[PDB]
This record gives C-alpha cells, structure tokens and sequence, in this order.
C-alpha cells in the first residue's frame, strides 16, 4: 500500500543515525509497533548516498524471512525520506559485543546458524548482501539475529559484479583483486564474522586499509590457541582465497562444529 | 531504452538498465507485456520484482514479429510504458 507520517503514531528515539534518526512508532490501524527510520535528504545528498537508499528499498521491500529485519514499506515529503522497519527490541549485534567483548561457543553458532539461513533465502532469489557485519545485525525479542541494512546488496542477474563494496575489515579478496564476484563473498564475511564473535575483533585487522587489504588477498591470519578445533575448521573452510573452494550454506549449517553448539529452536 | 540483449528462436533476454527513475521514486515491480504486432491473440504478461534489470520471455513463435512493453510500478508512481519491437 501508500502509506504517510498520519498512519503512525510516534514514541521515543531508538537510536541516532547518519543521516536521521529512529524512532519507536505504532501503526494505528492494527497498533502494531515498529520502528521508523527517518533519512534528510539534504543529508543524503551532501553525502552522495540515494542510490544506496534505492537499492536498499526496491531489494529489501521483497524478503520475509525470521531472520530477515522486515522492511514493510516506505514514504516520503519535501524534506524526508521514512523507512517502516521491523523493531528489534534488543539493540544491534554490534553494541553485544562490545558488552561482552567475546561471544561464547553456543551464542556464536546459533547466530552463524540464523544468518546462514537468512542468507539462503537471499541467495535462492540471487539476492547478495555484501555487507555482512556486525552492524548490520540485530536482535529480536527472543534474542535472535535479524540482518539488516541492505544498501550494498544486489540482485545477481542484474549486475555486473565487478565495483568493491563493503566493509574494510570484512571485504574478501576476490573484490581487493578487482575480479568478478558473486553470493560466495558473502561466505567469506561470513568466516569473518564468526572469527570476530570468538576472538572479539576481526581477523585482518591493521593500522590502514592498505596493509589490511594486502593481509585479506594474502589470506594472512592466524587463530588464538583458545579457538577451538572445530571453530578452526569451519572458519578456515570459510576463509578460503578461492571462492569456489568455499562451502555452500547448507554445508555450513551441516558443519559438525555448528551441529554440536547451535540451540534447539 | 528497452533493449533485446539476447535472442533464440523460442525466447528474448530484455534489459532495461537504460530507464531511469525520479530521485527517492521506487520501483515496486515489472509489468512486462509482449504479443504479435498488430495480428491478434491476447497479449500475454507477467511481472518481475523491482529489483530486476533483465528478463527473460520464454516460449514465442519463430519468424514472428514481437512488441515488448515495460510499465515500471513505482510503490507511488507508474511510469509510462517503454517498448520496442523484435522479430524472432
Ligand atoms: N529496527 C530497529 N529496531 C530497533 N533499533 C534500531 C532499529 N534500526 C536502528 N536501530 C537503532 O538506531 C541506531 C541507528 O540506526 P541507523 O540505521 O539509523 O544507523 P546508521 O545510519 O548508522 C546505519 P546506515 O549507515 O546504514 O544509515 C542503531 O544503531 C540502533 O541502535
Ligand atoms: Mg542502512
């Protein structure tokens, strides 16, 4: 449907974004709360950013999945532009971690668990995030992952694939290498990501993006002894500088490491 | 501009990467219509999601004249048709 700001009603801010802020808001019709991020566009504009916001909506708007953040839909005026997104009660992936500095064994393959399901749905409509991190992940009621912020994403039949995009400490070689990419980069950022749950930063990281792009085309990381065998594994098999080499989703949610530790429902 | 990309007997790869949009006008979805210039049955549709580019029509008549129209659906918006003709 259309929809305009006189559909909600408005509570508090959630949070202080880039180019806006989030507020809590309630549909009035079913009063169902959700969260409404709000974009200037004097800001987006200085800061050359609408295509993303383009990207963000036309892909986003299409995908329904638990561990998907719903984008229901957006409007918007002379001065803004609104997004209509699924709340998550319990705040972003990112600001846990640096609560808990360190994710243990369970919490950390029953999110890698959630992710690679959400990102299966995203490749069976050929649908790649490219921004995998933490984030861009936030958390339900019952504390489970939702991927969010869409921006860099792409449709695969409707691109070229052959611009870098992402997040430096994230981003994986085939990109830093200028070649042609496709949903496996996606399982590289995933590798990343489960590093950094464990170990508390990522697995790459360096003074400047230069000795860390050298350091990710290199594939030049080493583990902490604490990490265990089987995180080892699954990480290494996600790491590789070969994306062909690196395993499918299913392979992944089927990793005997993700099995001993993931939780039951 | 619509442009035929690819071409077999039975099927035509369109793209539309060439059609622009308003600034913070989104596209909902494709209309995607094709039948026989001028000489008559139903002209035949289907929609792809916004996101979309290219497509794909499938199963046409050798040795046929097409007329292939896009509508793109804004969320708030319908932007008028862009089409083009091609010959199997
Ligand atoms: N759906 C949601 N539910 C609950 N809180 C949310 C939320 N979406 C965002 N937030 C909160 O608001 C803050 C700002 O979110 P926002 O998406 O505006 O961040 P940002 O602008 O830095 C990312 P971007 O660069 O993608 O616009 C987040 O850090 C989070 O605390
Ligand atoms: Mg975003």
């Amino acid at each position: 449907r259309q929809w305009a700001l006189e559909d909600f009603e408005i509570g508090r801010p959630l949070g202080k974004g880039k180019f806006g802020n989030v507020y809590l808001a309630r549909e009035k019709q079913s009063k169902f709360i959700l969260a409404l991020k709000v974009l200037f566009k004097a800001q987006l504009e200085k800061a050359g950013v609408e295509h993303q916001l383009r990207r963000e909506v036309e892909i986003q708007s299409h995908l329904r999945h638990p561990n998907i953040l719903r984008l229901y839909g957006y409007f918007h005026d002379a001065t803004r532009v609104y997004l209509i997104l699924e709340y998550a009660p319990l705040g972003t992936v990112y600001r846990e971690l640096q609560k808990l500095s360190k994710f243990d064994e369970q919490r950390t393959a029953t999110y890698i668990t959630e992710l690679a399901n959400a990102l299966s749905y995203c490749h069976s409509k050929r649908v790649i995030h490219r921004d995998i991190k933490p984030e861009n992940l936030l958390l339900g009621s019952a504390g489970e992952l939702k991927i969010a912020d869409f921006g860099w994403s792409v449709h695969a039949p409707s691109s070229r694939r052959t611009t870098l995009c992402g997040t430096l400490d994230y981003l994986p070689p085939e990109m830093i290498e200028g070649r042609m990419h496709d949903e496996k980069v996606d399982l590289w950022s995933l590798g990343v990501l489960c590093y950094e749950f464990l170990v508390g930063k990522p697995p790459f990281e360096a003074n400047t993006y230069q000795e860390t792009y050298k350091r990710i085309s290199r594939v030049e990381f080493t583990f902490p002894d604490f990490v265990t065998e089987g995180a080892r594994d699954l990480i290494s098999r996600l790491l590789k500088h070969n994306p062909s080499q690196r395993p499918m989703l299913r392979e992944v949610l089927e990793h005997p490491w993700i099995t001993a530790n993931s939780s039951k429902p | 501009k619509l442009e035929v990309v690819a071409a077999t007997p039975t099927s035509l790869l369109i793209s539309w990467d060439a059609q622009t949009y308003q600034m913070y006008d989104y596209v909902s979805y494709y209309r995607i219509t094709y039948g026989e210039t001028g000489g008559n049955s139903p002209v035949q549709e289907f929609t792809v999601p916004g996101y979309y580019s290219t497509a794909t029509i499938s199963g046409l008549k050798p040795g046929v004249d097409y007329t292939i129209t896009v509508y793109a659906e804004g969320y708030y918006s319908s932007y008028s048709p862009i089409s083009i003709n091609y010959r199997t």
